[PDB]
């Protein structure tokens, strides 16, 4: 079966860690992205982005409302977040939230 | 001028001296002979390093010897010994070629060792001055880069290793490497002493290695790789194996440092700088250098060296496995490591303020005797930037290959997936490891059957 | 197949076994932890080195594992210690690649010295087996080819360091160097960490020195060379520098093996017997390899490396000079390095009978804190075939340069006349020195300013 | 005709303009050095060297003693004075005293 | 690269740049320096002396090196081709090199003093 | 003043000490052999042979009677002897008997 990265061989993550998951995206200052994608080749490096990374982040919920926008209106697509850092310049966390 | 023998003591002895930001500094920890006054022995460690001589010569005074003579600054005696002191020694950058380490070497640690008023001797830390590290060439890709290119975060990434020593031909090493990369992992890697045998030749291996990786790859949707070594008697057979290493498209390969030397590997991070492929880099014939703690070299100067020389790889110890290594020292240049900055803490090994300037990590490596068991503590002490290779982790499973190697990454994830929540490792690593095994039954085999494997072990090196 | 871990004891413990003809051996003097027994710490020592590892794999059915598996024959205490023991081993030859020295080291000395299962451990001896020496290259020319080439028969040839090591301009070192040719020497040496620096680049130096050798050469009428340094950061550099020193016409160079790296040195040993020009090897950082008595190696072992891997001249201490050496192993050794068929002796530190199949022999060196008073002992525990070189007793005539060397010559000529007519050496050495600086002031001064030096202090390898 | 290098082109300088010379040397802390040779090619670099330079300067007749006695032993070759510099390494003048 | 175009600035000029340690430590610095040179010159106590060629253009091969003879065999060190002096019609740069070297070389024979030529 | 390689820093050697070369010749098994040269060049090998080495030498007398006869007949020429050995294959032994 063809798998997608880290955190791909576990049964389907539930939704209160994946707000853990998120909280802790923002405790260190790693601040989130939202892509989407059609193909899931392994030498592709880029993907789409949604509107920009949220600097204004206050909640996991927030982060989830658009998630859950994010499948509302392009849910035939892969759907991931990742997660960025400022400081060494270089992203730390990614993982696919929504499966076709 | 005056010919004749003349003391030490008198001349490399200035405690009013001042250490400058170009200076370089070395640390010596000595034990001398009986009789001998422990300041004219330090100052024979300074001057028989830089331009010493048991007599004065006419030539001496044709040229400014105060400029280029090494200075030895500071001695004192350690607590809980008797006869064996520091000695802090400095020399002016004027003294040392740019961009090569092994004028370094010989210049620093060539004829003091076997020195007559000297009952034991070893070099403890090296103090590099940013404008000479801002001469090499440093690591050719680093930690950032390495990462982006092989598009993997989150994890500490994963290896193995293939066993036996010898004995395999081409087409099952092949069989072995494309069953274990399957499973789940990552990386696999040759061995060694794996250069060239009457039984098995390089191009047959290269080959299959790659024909397995590219199916793999192509299987299950991971970029994946494999180390292929190139430690080669000649330059120019090293440098036919790394081209052809490149023609296949393999994204990594490996080398051994300290016996092969330092000129190969420093051609060889250029080269590989000047192509593009990751360089991993094995610290074999290091336990000779550094087991004893009176004579030898410590590990972390050699760290510091390869730094300078290039590679992305490093093993460095596994603290709780088969081979030496105290918790201790092993952070403490591990630290020196990766970081940019990094503070004088004597509590951790590390002796002086050293800033690489912006120069690029190198990935510590962790290897030899671990299972499953030893996943939550170890990923405790290296942190999330860290590549752990499973020597019997994986092909020892009761059931093959694949599932070993699911288990190993089962079990790696979630310790990551525990630590990530804001659960303690070391507290709780039995309970998460269970309820881990508890869906998985590789997971379950590999941890009801290397539970009973323990290595405590006295440490030779205090 | 049944996974689980093994006792090493149960399988790598063969008394019974013989040598052949064919496999290689090895000799380790081990020590360790209490508590452990001998025999199972010498199957550890002969298991990891070859196929061994901590848990059994299902691979290893697949490949016939008796016929390349290490074997340990041989575990026997010595006289005058407690819990240490010699343990012999032996190897086949499918283990090793043909013509290659870094394979082998990677293989014997990779890992094993790093166990947590032994206090101590020292390499003493190594036996080559004819069917694999046959591969090397051997040395470039040898010693015969060299006598011939640089026509000096009957006497041991002289030499001479420049000091101080460092801070000298290049039209400087060409003097110095010209003043102690035109004396009476035959070679003048660069200092080993002399490469490149800012004061003093590597062409302008190599430039004035042929200036000087070709000018000494016609005024006196005496063949008269000098060694080059070529240590270099990288192959190319090092081929670079090569290709310079041949054209000028320069008949020696020198490189520091050990330093390097084996690679390195390999392939500049066959572009040297590619082209023709003499090979001098240094022996830096071997103090801090071979000093302590319980770990390291011993030197001899790297002499049957070097003497494979390529080259005529090869530092081999002093006895009673500056640096440590013992005349029993000082001895022992030197014959290992020149002769061809060497017998077992214990009392000469060799163990094993090793032939060399015609290879040409490396000629021994002697330098470091000599001055006449020396020579006629020196004389006596080398022989005829040997290189000496006189750091401080040429530049430090208080005359000059051209005095010493004139010294130094009349000294070894009248040695090697007294022993030539047959009188004995030993009790008769400061009549003859007497008699010689009778007639030659120099020789005069020499004898009277160096008679109260003497170095005289313990040996720590006993 | 064949010149000599530096200071070749006057009439013979006499031995006060000579002591003042040295008188100079000695000023800024240059060391004297004495040099003879047979031939004066061109391409030729290193000369013979004459005991070792004096260190223990004192007077510019210590000097012309020491040139006198060079001519005394030598005086069938040209002889020439150099001098030294300790901290820039390099020599400074050199000149021609003594013609075949 | 940009600042001096810049509408805000009337007038603006750069008066010195410092340059750290570790920066200049990369460089390769001259090839040779003034205590090599002067070694390999064999020329001590004195200025070095120079003269160009005249006029600027207009001489052939056999000209321009005889003058160069003559003005270097009266006692001179140095002479030099002028600036924009590289390839005309009138006269290549084989030519000139060749003619310029052998001049050199009968002058240096002639005199006794190194002698050479930009 | 000229060297002519080894003994080339003596006074001229004595007839008892060539005498005592020669046993010291025939003592461990190498054989003698007569050269004699017009010029002596130092990037020249090969030198004119005497005859045939002396395998059968029984006393030095034999070596010196040589020696003398190649005196006799090639006077103004430079005459030496070597010593050469049948088992390592290498001469060992080379001085100048007879200058110009």
């Amino acid at each position: 079966e063809r798998r997608f990265e880290t955190f791909s061989y576990l049964p389907p993550l539930s939704d209160r860690q994946i707000a853990a998951q998120i909280e802790y995206m923002i405790e260190q200052g790693f601040h989130p992205l939202i892509e989407f994608n059609e193909h899931s080749n392994p030498e592709e490096f880029y993907w789409t982005m949604w509107k920009l990374p949220l600097f204004d982040c206050k909640s996991p919920q927030q982060v989830l409302d658009e998630v859950r926008e994010c499948r509302s209106e392009y849910g035939d697509c892969y759907i991931r977040v990742a997660g960025f850092d400022n400081i060494k310049q270089c992203q730390t966390v990614s993982f696919i939230v929504h499966r076709p | 001028y005056k010919a004749g023998v003349k003391d030490y003591k008198l001349t490399y002895y200035t405690p009013d001296y001042t250490p400058k930001d170009t200076d370089l500094l070395a640390a010596f920890r000595f034990s001398p002979q009986p009789g001998v006054p422990a300041d004219e022995a330090g100052a024979a460690i300074a001057a028989e390093s830089s331009t010493g001589t048991w007599t004065t010569v006419w030539t001496d005074l044709l040229t400014d010897m105060d400029r280029y003579k090494g200075k030895c600054y500071h001695i004192e005696p350690v607590q809980g010994e008797e006869n064996s002191y520091f000695a802090f020694i400095a020399y002016p950058l004027d003294l040392f070629e740019e961009g090569s380490v092994t004028n370094i070497l010989t210049s620093i640690v060539g004829n003091v060792f076997g020195f007559k008023a000297i009952r034991s001797l070893r070099l403890e830390d090296i103090r590099f001055p940013v404008a000479l590290v801002k001469t090499f060439q440093g690591p050719p890709h680093g930690i950032q880069v390495e990462r982006d290119l092989l598009n993997k975060y989150g994890r500490p990434m994963l290896g193995c290793t293939i066993k036996p020593k010898l004995g395999l031909s081409a087409k099952n090493y092949g069989r072995a490497v494309y069953e274990c990369l399957r499973g789940g992992l990552d990386f696999t890697k040759d061995d060694e002493n794996i250069n060239s045998q009457p039984f098995q030749r390089w191009r047959d291996r290269f080959l299959f290695v790659a024909d397995a990786i590219h199916k793999s790859q192509a299987e299950t949707g991971e970029i994946k790789g494999h180390y292929l070594n190139v430690t080669a008697p000649t330059c120019e057979e090293m440098m036919k194996r790394a081209e052809f290493a490149k023609e296949l498209g393999m994204p990594i390969i490996m080398h051994d440092f300290l016996t092969a030397g330092f000129t190969a590997n420093t051609t060889l991070a250029k080269w590989c700088r000047d192509n593009g492929v990751l360089l991993h880099i094995h610290r074999a014939m290091h336990a000779v250098i550094d087991r004893q703690r009176n004579h030898g070299i410590h590990f972390r100067v050699l760290a510091k060296c390869l730094r300078l020389s290039g590679g992305d790889h490093l093993h460095s110890g596994t603290v709780v496995g088969k081979l030496e290594g105290d918790k201790a020292s092993t952070l403490g240049f591990v630290d020196l490591m990766r970081e940019d900055h990094i503070e004088a803490d004597r509590s951790r090994g590390v002796f002086f303020t050293q800033d690489w300037a912006s120069m690029p990590g190198v990935l510590p490596v962790a290897s030899g005797g671990i299972h499953v068991w030893h996943m939550p503590a170890l990923v405790e002490i290296f942190g999330d930037d860290s590549v752990l290779q499973f020597g019997g982790g994986t092909l020892g499973h009761p059931w093959g290959n694949a599932p070993g190697a699911t288990a190993n990454r089962v079990a790696l994830e979630a310790c990551v997936q525990a630590r990530n929540e804001g659960r303690d490792l070391y507290r709780e690593g039995g309970d998460i490891l269970r309820e881990a095994g508890k869906w998985s039954p590789e997971l379950a085999a590999a941890l009801d059957l290397w539970k009973e494997i323990k290595f405590e072990f006295e440490t030779m090196d205090k």
